[PDB]
């Protein structure tokens, strides 16, 4: 017929580890697969919500470039460790965790508060390195769930709302994904080889499984176009 | 057509015999897509003669490349022409301008 | 691999792969995103598409 | 004089706009060099040749 | 609210000629449309069900590479053009139409005869040129329904009943649509200020709607979907 279209049925999916994932789908229509890896790709860029780190506030530090003497590593690096940090935070929209480390500073995700709401994939995740016996750090750390990336940049516009001295803007990253990418190789199906196969390749943070993130990602994209199905 | 050259596809054009050029000048008596026939003007007419001239245009005949050779006519009915006009275009060729 | 004649190996990018290589490994002066902490390479990745 | 008779048309002197990817989708990083070039097909056909 | 997201809609279907149209859909957030307006348009240009003509017969013709007496033009340039005429037929995806002409004059595509549910959107369209008071054409058209583009050679690999001498093969391309160009503008939505809405300019043949065209590739677009939503 004509309105019958080909559909992907060698559905086969290998983890290289927890977070891994690399699916491949054929056969598929020829140029459909393009079409496919390209809306996918975009939806798990910008467009899956997620909870993640979005301001900082540390104790005696009020700028970027400013040292702290008990920690070894500088403030970039804190910041960097903070936004690579992953939250599974459920329940509410944002939410404040303390963290307050004293003697010796291997500091990792495992030694902030615990709300009960919140939840924590990596614990062992290290976050700073307090070298000095009597050093002591303290901080809070703002979690919000937003939607894509939201780099610092755009938010340092309208500084009204951060007036207060000492909170620092870090990338959100609320999208769990991360190396997302897709591949369209040469299938052949009995006489047919326009056909295409489809290699999709994805990682995550460890909030959702990356299966999960593509039938999510899916849902979103098929649910886009109720009101345009016939 | 060529939508940059240089002005001297005509001449090669003409100056080949894969188009057919009008002997003498006149008005298309009947155009078709396998012969033409003209008829000649009353100042280039001769004595004793009808006045008519017979194009047969060579179609799908191989050349030494075995490639095409068609000739299509490129006037409508009754439209004047004159000596030298070209009747039927050849093989890469269109409205008398080489094209290859 | 390696070219028996001289020993220079002879399996080298010629016309287009060096271009790109060329063109991503090139820094700007204003371009959009300058003085940005990146996490790592992947980061970078999904900043740029 | 090509770049009066081009703007005469409604089309950029510098010859060259912003093509956008078939399969991806976003703009080219810098502009690209189109138009209508005269293309011809030799007699060497890969039909022949096979 | 970041979780839910905002349903795009049509909201307004502007035609500017017969073929020339623009369909707009409204609201659409962040990228959205981006990720809609190209893939849709990846669509659209591939697979678009369409009617094109396959088979043609002419009384006085034996091969595609003859002339006809009292026509201007030969069998092969008739029958190009025959392969660009567009024609919108329903009710079943199989027509024979038969076109008799005499006189001196053009042959335009109004000298078909039609059967009521088969529908001729170019009647000016042009065939060929008879230029001899006695001369007849007669020719008969068959017109299927398809998708894409093939050619004669692999549309005669089915090999079981020879063809009769004199029935001419021409290459299908059942696409009905040409051109198709999508931009992404601001939206004016109650007070977001940010959400987005497409407008997709589509130049065809005429012979398909563009809300039906839009629709068609939505649910082309929801069925391929399906099976990453399953995974499995």
């Amino acid at each position: 017929s004509v309105t019958e279209f080909l559909k992907p049925r060698l559905v086969d999916i290998e983890q290289v580890s927890s977070t891994h994932a690399k699916v491949t789908l054929e056969p598929l229509e020829r140029g459909f697969g393009h079409t496919l890896g390209n809306a996918l790709r975009r939806i798990l860029l910008s467009s899956m919500p997620g909870c993640a780190v979005t301001e900082v506030e540390i104790d005696g530090v009020l700028h970027e470039y400013s040292t702290k003497e008990g920690v070894q590593e500088d403030i970039l690096e804190i910041l960097l460790n903070l936004k690579g940090l992953a939250v599974r935070v459920q329940g509410k929209d944002e939410v404040i965790l303390t963290l307050n480390k004293s003697g010796i500073g291997p500091v990792t995700a495992a030694d902030i508060t615990h709300d009960g709401d919140v939840e924590i994939v990596k614990p062992q995740h290290v976050i700073c390195h307090l070298t000095d016996e009597n050093a002591s750090i303290s901080m809070r750390i703002k979690v919000q769930r937003g939607r894509g990336y939201v780099p610092a940049s755009t938010r340092i516009h309208s500084e009204e709302d951060e007036r207060p001295i000492g909170r620092l803007l870090v990338d959100a990253c609320y999208s769990p994904v991360e190396r997302i990418a897709y591949n369209v190789e040469a299938a052949r199906v009995e006489q047919r080889t326009d056909l295409d196969k489809l290699v999709i390749e994805m990682e995550t943070n460890g909030t959702i499984d990356p299966e999960e993130a593509i039938r999510r990602a899916a849902t979103i994209l098929a649910e886009q176009l109720e009101a345009f199905v016939d | 057509k060529p939508l940059v050259g240089t002005g001297m596809e005509r001449a090669v054009a003409v100056d080949s015999g894969v188009t057919a050029v009008a002997k003498r000048g006149g008005v298309v008596q009947y155009v078709d897509a396998s012969r033409i026939v003209i008829k000649v003007n009353e100042d280039e007419m001769y004595p004793g003669e009808a006045g008519i001239d017979i194009y047969n245009l060579t179609k799908y005949t191989r050349s030494n490349q075995n490639t095409c050779i068609n000739q299509m006519p490129c006037v409508s009915l009754g439209e004047p022409v004159e000596r030298g006009d070209v009747l039927a275009d050849g093989p890469s060729t269109d409205l008398g301008e080489l094209a290859l | 691999i390696l070219s028996p004649a001289n020993g220079e190996p002879i399996i080298v990018p010629s016309q287009d792969v060096v271009l790109g290589l060329y063109y991503m490994t090139r820094d700007c002066v204003n371009a959009k995103g300058e003085g940005m902490v990146l996490t790592g390479p992947k980061e970078a990745e999904r900043l740029y598409r | 004089e090509i770049k009066e008779l081009l703007k005469l048309g409604d089309l950029p002197t510098s010859g060259q706009i912003r093509l956008y990817d078939g399969r991806t989708g976003e703009q080219f990083e810098r502009p690209v060099t189109v138009g209508y070039m005269y293309m011809l097909k030799l007699n060497h056909l890969v039909d022949d040749k096979m």
